[PDB]
RNA sequence: CUGGUGAUAGCUGGUUGUCCAAGAUAGAAUCUUAGUUCAACUUUAAAUUUGCCCACAGAACCCUCUAAAUCCCCUUGUAAAUUU
RNA sequence: CAUCACCUCUAGCAUCACCAGUAUUAGAGGCACCGCCUGC
RNA sequence: AAACCUGCAUUAAAAAUUUCGGUUGGGGCGACCUCGGAGCAGAACCCAACCUCCGAGCAGUACAUGCUAAGACUUCACCAGUCAAAGCGAACACUCAAUUGAUCCAAUAACUUGACCAACGGAACAAGUUA
């Protein structure tokens, strides 16, 4: 039933195609170990706040990465203005950085390629973001 | 067994008269379901030797899932009725004598 | 509408059980007032015991 | 018994109360005195900055 | 108000009046002050003094409460050591 | 609800400030969206010596004292008797909430460290009379009283609601003996009247005109300047800044100094307003003023602040991730 | 279609002998302004004694000054007024 | 609107529809043939 | 061993009941609803809605800011609100124009406390649209 809930959450809650579900399980086996609540939050974060559709999530191996590093890199890019959240129509003012650039690239190289910020500045943001996230859990 | 109780008080009917039930008196609240209560042990008098006790006429207590399923249908045990105890008491008395 | 003050309850040290509510600054130590106790008909020491609400 | 127990507790507290009030009153003056003493110390320290100039 | 009950055919009493008001047999109605237990920390002692006292209703309110209660509440009672016993009759009242 | 005022404020800033700062705008934008670092301003009236020791235990460092010793190293000075403790660069640590001392007054005040520079740039001297326009809620007003160099003060802000907050701040921090006399005067009147009520009265004038506060606009949802109802006020906001600064300039005596401070990154409200007042005085009242150079001031505080070096007259402190103080713009102009 | 059902309608319409008598415009609250409740006004009965009209006297300084007047009100002319 | 054609989605199976059928099948849908061009 | 059934929980599906608070020619976008003051009825009181403009949803000092009690005021009703001699008890009716919220209910040994119920005399909890 642990496996059943994991796949059913992807198929029903996350509305993933059965073909897409098999690819995710084959490529990212950490999904089964991951908790259902954290996994569901990770998916909807990319779908709504980031604007990534279902086919891109499967192909980009998004679900395998840690949720925390996704928050740190995406929000920093969003606050930098390099990343634009798609509107209702789905259009973006500026082409958003590709998901492979954000996550697959190393932290030091990621800043140079897209963020264009020094290493020291990003370190302060993570501590700031962690405090905001910690207060977020306590507040909610 | 589902044991329920009425949310609303039922007015007293009197002596020799039936209570007047209202539409609101059909609202019940669950008090206790007897299926979720701790089990009890059935008291039986053994007739033939068993793994737990091998002495005929020795009163034993086991789970109701064993006496009802195995001991009683197979004739291994009998109910611990007071009359049965008196009959087996005489049988034990003859053994001592 | 920041809560600068809080409502506290002062309990008499005379053992009569008489208590009254007073307003004090949140950023302050526990008060020890000298209030009139009707039970003993004289002024007695009072001590803050529990905060009621934040004003 | 409940009336007597409450009455005895009131009497016991009232016995220690005059000393408690005096101690509480004394503590108020001591804190006020120490704060007053620090004000004198700061005035000397503030004067020292002007003293170095002159 | 139920002027005729469905089972006895007689006038009923509104229980919201019995739990709030007291009727002196002379005809007066005694009530409490609205808010004598609410936010006492922000009220002056003079204001609280006149809040924890019992007052009388006026002509219109007393007439209203008489129609909302039956005769069982307008009868003369003889409770032993009743706090309001001496208030059931008017003294030296003219017109 | 409906359209968030935060997004409307961010949209207006994004178009305007991208051109002005270029590649620096992404760095500024993150700092603006992040929480600003709070500096601890020790109350001189309270146990300043004890609190200074207490803050040093929390790894806080007095940058003002460090900046004092740097005046001789680099080779009007600045307002003395100011002690503000901040953390190291890149430290997100927050100060504990302030507490009353043995004297009954709060030991220190938490405020932006970039807001102290207009007080520092004012170059306050003992025995002077200080006029502060839009003094409420008292961020700069408290610092002036901490110095003790102002015998007479006039704190005027148009909004009585802001003024009432200022008096409570003064009561909690400033002892009543100073406030008892006519030393501190608190009024709620238009600052444009001060150019006629009291001319040449004050030697030091600090004019912090109302403006779109970038830090507050992007976070606060109440009374935002960028909401639809406040659009008319925002359009006439540059007009008010020119009139209020001009009134403060006329209020000072010749030979005095006036510091114009603004909490925004908009050039239309920082440099254009300064130039507008200078032209306005000459055309209508024939008044000439000289803007002093703040480059020497900048080089001392470069360690603890980030500065934008493309300003015509004033000095602009831009927010940064490591140094979140700002945004703050201040220009010191003296009357001749 | 029948029944609940004589559903409900702050809405529209209607409301049937004779004669006489007294009788119109302050407001407040309200999911309220097409309504209702209280007050005012009006009616009847009762009780009581003053009611109206009004001679002086009297009713704030301000922001510098400034209207017709109003309140109160003994006499007097009158017969009402208050209360239940 | 439907329409061949194309496309998406779901389903590995029987004794009352689908079906006395079995993924070259069945169902739920989009679009409206074909031909050319294009995404990936 | 396993299933079915039953009871109780947890998601989801599909449904079920109910409602669209007022003010501003209409719509859009916004503002407004309570309390205090002014233009505002020049002289007892009251009274100009809509409108124009500025505020208030506090804070501070007390800790007898205790307890009782004649006579009055009153925002045109009610609710609510306001002043107060004397007296007991102490000492030798706090400032402030507004600075506020009923009942039920909940918590508590008692005392007492709880709503931007701000649609501010307050429905325990309900949107949009119909060409
Ligand atoms: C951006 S705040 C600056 C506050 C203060 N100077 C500080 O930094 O701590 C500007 C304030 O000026 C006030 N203000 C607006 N218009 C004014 C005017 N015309 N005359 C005087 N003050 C005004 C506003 O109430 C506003 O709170
Ligand atoms: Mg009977
Ligand atoms: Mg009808
Ligand atoms: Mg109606
Ligand atoms: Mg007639
Ligand atoms: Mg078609
Ligand atoms: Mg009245
Ligand atoms: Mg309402
Ligand atoms: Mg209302
Ligand atoms: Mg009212
Ligand atoms: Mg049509």
């Amino acid at each position: 039933q642990d496996i059943n809930d994991t796949v059913r959450l992807l198929k029903e809650k996350c509305l993933f195609t059965v073909q897409q579900v098999t690819k995710i399980l084959h490529s990212c086996p950490s999904v089964l170990r991951e908790d259902l609540g954290q996994l569901e939050y990770k998916f909807q974060y990319a779908y709504f706040r980031m604007g990534i559709k279902h086919p891109d999530i499967v192909k980009s191996e998004y679900l395998q990465y840690s949720l925390t590093k996704i928050k740190q890199r995406h929000i920093y890019l969003e606050r930098l203005g390099r990343y634009q959240t798609p509107d209702k129509k789905g259009q973006t003012q500026i082409p958003n950085p590709l998901l492979k650039d954000i996550l697959r690239v190393s932290e030091a190289e990621f800043l140079a390629r897209t963020a264009c910020t020094s290493v020291e500045e990003f370190q302060v943001f993570k501590k700031l973001l962690a405090r905001e996230e910690e207060e977020s859990e306590s507040s909610t | 067994t589902v044991i329920v109780e009425r949310w609303w008080k039922v007015p007293l009917a009197g002596e020799g008269r039936k209570p007047r039930l209202h539409r609101r008196h059909r609202v019940y609240k669950l008090v206790e379901d007897t299926k979720h209560r701790p089990k009890e042990n059935l008291e039986l008098i053994l007739t033939q030797s068993v793994e737990n006790v091998g002495v005929r006429g020795d009163l034993v207590s086991v789970k109701k899932s064993l006496g009802r399923n195995r001991l009683l249908p197979q004739g291994l045990a009998v109910y611990a009725s007071p009359e049965n105890k008196k009959l087996f008491e005489e049988e034990k008395l003859l053994r001592q004598e | 509408s920041k809560s600068k003050n809080i409502l506290v309850r002062m309990v008499s040290e005379a053992g009569t059980g008489f208590c009254f509510n007073t307003k004090r600054n949140r950023l302050r130590e526990k008060l020890t007032l000298l209030h009139y106790d009707p039970v003993v008909k004289q002024r007695v020491l009072f001590v803050e015991k529990k905060k009621i609400r934040s004003l | 018994q409940k009336r007597r127990e409450r009455e005895q507790h009131i009497a016991e507290c009232m016995a220690k109360m005059p000393q408690m009030i005096v101690n509480w009153q004394q503590q108020q003056r001591e804190n006020w005195e120490k704060a007053q003493a620090d004000k004198e110390r700061r005035a000397r320290l503030q004067a020292e900055a002007q003293e170095l100039l002159g | 108000l139920t002027y005729f009950s469905a089972r006895k055919g007689k006038r009923k009493t509104v229980k919201a009046v019995i739990d709030r008001f007291l009727r002196l047999h002379c005809g007066l109605w005694v009530r409490r002050k609205a808010g004598y237990k609410k936010k006492l920390w922000k009220k002056t002692p003079a204001r609280k003094k006149r809040l924890r006292e019992f007052v009388f209703c006026n002509k219109t309110q007393s007439k209203l409460l008489d129609k909302m209660t039956t005769s069982f509440w307008k009868r003369r009672n003889w409770y032993v050591d009743d706090p309001y016993q001496k208030y059931h009759d008017r003294t030296n009242l003219k017109v | 609800p409906k359209f968030p005022a935060v997004r409307l404020a961010l949209q207006n800033f994004d178009m305007t400030y991208s051109v002005q700062f270029g590649d620096l705008w992404p760095s500024i934008r993150v700092s603006l969206l992040s929480e600003q670092k709070y500096g601890a301003l020790v109350n001189n009236f309270a146990a300043w010596d004890h609190v200074s020791a207490k803050l040093e235990q929390l790894s806080a460092k007095d940058f003002v004292n460090e900046a004092i010793s740097h005046w001789e190293l680099q080779s009007w000075a600045c307002s003395p008797n100011l002690r503000c403790f901040t953390f190291d660069r890149g430290d997100i640590s927050r100060f504990p909430p302030a507490r009353p001392g043995s004297l009954g007054v709060m030991e220190y005040y938490l405020m932006d460290a970039a807001s102290l520079l207009p007080v520092l740039a004012l170059g306050l001297q003992p025995g002077d009379i200080v006029l502060d326009l839009c003094a409420a809620p008292g961020g700069k007003t408290l610092a002036l009283l901490q110095t003790g160099c102002c015998r007479n003060l006039a704190a005027n802000d148009l909004s009585p609601s802001r003024i009432a907050r200022l008096q409570k701040i003064l009561h909690s921090y400033v002892p009543e003996e100073i406030r008892d006399g006519n030393q501190v005067r608190v009024t709620s009147w238009d600052g444009r009247k001060w150019g006629e009520l009291e001319g040449d009265t004050y030697d030091r004038v600090l004019v912090d005109v109302p403006c779109t506060t970038d830090r507050h606009s992007l976070h606060e949802e109440e009374n935002n300047i960028f909401k639809r109802s406040r659009k008319k006020e925002r359009q006439i906001l540059p007009v008010l800044q020119v009139q209020l600064l001009a009134a403060g300039l006329l209020a000072t005596k010749p030979g005095g100094h006036v510091v114009y401070s603004t909490c925004s990154l908009s050039h239309l409200q920082n440099e254009y307003v300064v130039q507008g007042a200078i032209e306005l005085l000459a055309n209508q009242y024939s008044i000439q003023v000289q803007v002093e150079d703040l480059t020497h001031f900048r080089r001392v505080f470069m360690d603890t602040f980030c500065f934008f070096s493309s300003c015509q007259v004033g000095e602009l402190v831009i927010p940064n991730l490591m140094a979140n103080f700002g945004p703050m713009y201040f220009c010191k102009m003296r009357r001749l």
